[PDB]
């Protein structure tokens, strides 16, 4: 099967509900593995001493009519971040594109630089194409997506803290 | 532009 992992999200505090993702192990086997394991934090601690691990990180850059993004567990502003196999890895296969709200795709610093960021596009992204390995898909709670995506700003900032408050697998 | 970086946002 294809595994289905969650976030339960709060935003300034407040429960905002439950997104469930499906990551398409079928497809993406070693992208996949990072993400469910960085939902479940099994894998213990990074290079920068913090827990493999997105509970208690925050969406830290969301962008209304554009993406939601997340992950940096180490830094919280988008200068951190690192998988389960070291600070970085390859990009595995860009066999699926941004073709819809609720994809799910790795954020990046270019060419083969994968560590835990992530990004959940709101509207089509075609120009991300190629760039992103696409691993996965929201399948319940794209409303608390929305919802999240509103407390954002063309600068990325948001206005309340987005906080993964709990996550793990299904 | 509309890009998603980690750590050097550009346009």
């Amino acid at each position: 099967a294809n595994p289905r992992v969650f976030f339960d999200m709060t935003v300034g505090g407040a429960p905002a509900g439950r997104i469930v993702m499906e990551l398409y192990k079928d497809a993406v086997p070693r992208t996949v593995e990072n993400f469910r394991a960085l939902c479940t934090g099994e894998k213990g601690v990074g290079k920068s001493g913090k827990p493999l691990h997105y509970k208690g990180s925050a969406f830290h850059r969301v962008i209304p009519d554009f993406m939601c993004q997340g992950g940096d567990f180490t830094r919280g502003n988008g200068t951190g971040g690192e998988s389960i196999y070291g600070e970085k890895f390859a990009d595995e296969k860009f066999v699926h594109k941004h073709t819809k709200p609720g994809i799910l795709s790795m954020a990046n610093a270019g060419p083969n630089t994968n560590g835990s960021q992530f990004f959940i596009c709101t509207v089509p992204c075609n120009w991300l194409d190629g760039k992103h390995v696409v691993f996965g898909e929201v399948v319940e709670g794209m409303d608390v997506v929305k919802n999240i995506e509103k407390v954002g700003s063309r600068s990325g900032t948001c206005s309340k803290q987005v906080v993964i408050a709990d996550c793990g697998q299904l | 532009x509309l890009l998603v970086t980690a750590g050097l946002v550009l346009a």
